[PDB]
């Protein structure tokens, strides 16, 4: 086929082009500029609450606004919101499904979404109902051909937006369970997303088992900036609070830092000793400290601007599976294989 | 629904691991064999194991105990005594290299017919010899894959025959390395499957699969479309990202604290008292953040509601109202958006509204021409425009006004 040799080459063409046109302005490395940043302190966190609840696999969480509620989600069905300060369960509802990969709590405070094995993401409301009766106020919101794998309330609890196994990405009304746009592009299966914090607020990133990280235009569909030097799967992306790079962890062991105003990976964060996969991230308040939880059962923690590790965590008895810092930036909490969620400070 | 196992880029760098210890001049310390063994590697201690990975990777004892147990875990180092516990013990604990025959991989599991060999041939080893979950195991697979028995035990009579050929001492230890090998791919119960890796994969991650020219042009069009735009130096962008992170050290509690201290630290729960959302008085370190950045103060409802009266002071009390109102257009309910886009129009931009503002001639005209098919991004630019606007105009002054200056002088100091 002498149009896909020709297209081939062309499409070559520009990737060098495109290389050498970034490659103009990469003037200076991240740990050259980070040079005579301050100097961290002693690191001394430890867990602070258990989360024993669950009767499986913990497979993720979200913090609640309010700094202290968390919902989280089992292998089992079963989803729990915890008050995590005193432990207390709040609600609890069991899906019609396994492995409940996917959970968000709302920005009000009064809703959940989650899904997985059932290809849907849901929308449940929370009440201060005396015997709630969550399963019977379940709306499905969003319809994939395979499995859930994220889910994120946009800035309202009218929108959602999804990541499948089918290889796509999408956003939803909830109200009407409409289809308002789809993003096509990734390789694969889709593990991960998170919108952008940026002023504008028109982008969103995934990551998948294309090995790529893909900034995608929600007004338009049209991934604008994607990123692929991962060596395997990518199973957490997450944006630096200023919205103008973000960090993946991936199944090749290291996180990585990407540069969205430069258009360049700027940071790995990787050690011989860390051989097991990342299977989640988060940035310090500051964006100066990258939480990352591992198949190892660990969480190691990252000096995002000088590179180094600063601490190796123990505690989890299996897969460190999510891995989220609190709102307000004083804890974070993981979830494991283990079947528990732990609180840090 | 999903068919195939996940990448496992961790086995590839066990094996590297695994390698390096076995290497004559710089591996694992090895031992003496007084008793003539032909058929597996010389044996080493738990204790040489450790002390080279924590030496060859220069950690702490707690990372290379952890390393090392699931070394063994996955089955790469096995144990010469107390055989069903997988760790790595710190100590003169025997053990041997699995053979590479027997080592995990990312495509293949281990197999029924081949565990179902093992079983008979164990079986015939003794009469029952075999433990409690392999019963279980040797009788299930005799019903399930009935039709291959006849296969399965001559294979096992076959390879029971072959091995009365080695001697007392080759037999023992090939007899360990094979159960070792099944200890890992079919586990007692009660025990971890390290192998569970969760779900499978929709897409196969071994399929090299041919682009079709719709996917090179598309291909195409991302690098088309990415060279059109702009991008920075380096400095620039770095630059920022590192002053960020210095200008918000402080707020980070976790780097650097808070007052009067960390709730999950001492229990104390005023830190979040004194920061709830629609506090009456906000705390000192809250107004400084608002001078960070304007998104700092736009987001917090208590800034926002500062700056709302800073506007309204200046006759300029509606471009906050119109910047909510595109914003609940854009993220609202979707069976509105039409109606809700012409309304908003018709209040905040047409000649003569009610809660006019100005927008110049090129927003406006953006903003007409899209109206004639309003969708919910209609407003997008009108929207920026005016959030723009107040950022480089207003929000410069209002940190320099009595009121954001009597805000601050009023602001809780805790500790």
């Amino acid at each position: 086929n002498e149009t896909l040799a020709s297209l081939k080459s062309e499409a070559e063409s520009l990737k060098g082009k495109l290389e050498e046109e970034r490659a103009k302005l990469h003037d200076v490395e991240l740990h050259q500029v980070a040079e005579r940043v301050e100097a961290l302190g002693q690191f001394v966190m430890k867990t602070r609450r258990t989360l024993k609840g669950h009767g499986n696999k913990v497979l993720c969480m979200d913090w609640c606004k309010d700094k202290r509620r968390i919902v989280s989600s089992s292998q089992d069905g079963k989803v729990i919101v915890w008050d995590s300060f005193t432990t207390n369960k709040e609600h609890a509802v069991t899906m019609p499904c396994t492995w409940v990969m996917a959970c968000a709590y709302a920005p009000s405070g009064c809703a959940i979404a989650c899904g997985g094995l059932d290809n849907k993401c849901s929308v449940y409301p929370l009440t201060f109902d005396k015997n709630e009766n969550m399963a019977a106020k379940k709306k499905s919101v969003a319809m994939h051909t395979n499995y859930l794998s994220a889910c994120s309330f946009t800035n309202s609890d009218m929108q959602i937006l999804t990541a499948s196994g089918d290889g796509t990405c999408a956003l939803w009304d909830v109200e009407s369970g409409q289809l308002l746009q789809s993003f096509h592009g990734h390789g694969a299966d889709v593990l991960c997303l998170d919108l952008a914090p940026s002023e504008t607020g028109n982008t969103f990133v995934s990551g998948g088992c294309d090995k790529k990280a893909m900034v995608w235009d929600m007004r338009s569909g049209q991934c604008v900036q994607a990123f692929e030097t991962h060596e395997s799967d990518v199973n957490s992306v997450r944006y630096y609070p200023s919205g103008d790079a973000f960090a993946s962890g991936s199944d090749d062991a290291t996180c990585r830092l990407y540069d969205l105003r430069a258009d360049r990976e700027v940071a790995i964060y990787s050690k011989e000793s860390i051989i097991f996969g990342a299977s989640s991230v988060d940035f310090s308040l500051s964006g100066r400290l990258l939480f990352a939880g591992y198949n190892d059962y660990t969480i190691n923690v990252w000096d995002v601007l000088k590179g180094s590790r600063v601490s190796i965590l123990f505690g989890h008895e299996n897969r460190v599976s999510t891995l989220r810092v609190s709102p307000d930036g004083t804890a974070f909490c993981s979830g494991s294989w283990d079947h528990t969620l732990r609180v840090w400070a | 629904g999903q068919q195939y196992r996940p990448r496992m880029a961790f086995l590839q760098k066990i094996e590297a691991l695994v390698k390096d210890m076995q290497n004559p001049e710089t591996g694992v310390r090895m031992h003496n064999q007084r008793v003539l063994v032909t058929s597996v590697p010389h044996a080493m201690t738990g204790g040489d194991v450790l002390q080279w990975i924590t030496q060859r990777l220069w950690i702490s004892n707690l990372e290379a105990q952890n390393l090392g147990n699931f070394i063994v875990k996955y089955g790469y180092i096995y144990p010469l005594q107390d055989p069903k516990n997988l760790i790595l013990k710190p100590d003169s604990s025997l053990y041997r290299f699995q053979t590479p025959y027997f080592w995990p991989t990312q495509q293949w599991p281990a197999e029924d017919t081949d565990y179902a060999i093992y079983l008979a041939k164990r079986n015939i080893k003794k009469k029952g010899i075999l433990e409690e979950y392999e019963k279980e195991n040797y009788d299930f697979l005799n019903k399930k894959i009935n039709y291959k028995w006849d296969f399965v035990i001559m294979q096992a009579k076959e390879q029971y025959r072959t091995g009365k050929e080695r001697n007392k001492a080759d037999r023992y230890a090939l007899d360990c390395q094979e159960k070792a090998y099944w200890l890992v791919h079919r586990s007692p119960p009660g025990m971890n499957n390290v192998l569970d890796y969760g779900l499978d994969r929709v897409t196969n991650p071994n399929e090299v699969k041919k682009q079709t020219v719709t996917a090179v042009r598309k291909e195409i069009m991302y690098y088309q479309q990415a060279l059109m735009r702009s991008t920075v130096k380096s400095s620039v962008s770095l630059g920022g990202i590192v002053k960020y992170s210095e200008q918000f050290s402080s707020n980070d509690a976790i780097m650097s604290g808070c007052l009067p201290s960390n709730p999950w630290i001492t229990d104390d729960t005023q830190f979040w008292d004194l920061n709830a959302k629609l506090v009456e008085i906000p705390t000192k370190m809250r107004v400084e953040r608002w001078a960070f950045n304007f998104s700092e103060l736009i987001r917090d409802p208590k800034g926002r509601q500062s700056f709302q009266y800073f506007l309204k002071k200046e006759f300029s009390g509606e471009n906050l109202g119109f910047w909510e109102a595109c914003e609940d257009l854009k993220y609202g309910d979707q069976s509105k958006v039409k109606e809700k886009a012409e309304e908003i129009y018709k209040l905040f931009l047409a000649p003569g509204a009610r809660r006019w503002i100005n927008i110049d001639g090129k927003t406006m005209d953006i903003t007409v021409k899209g109206l004639r098919h309003p969708h919910r991004y209609v407003l997008d630019a009108a929207q920026t425009h005016i959030y723009m606007l107040m950022k480089k105009d207003s929000y410069a002054r209002y940190l320099k006004s009595p009121i954001y200056k009597e805000m601050l002088a009023k602001a809780i100091e805790p500790q």
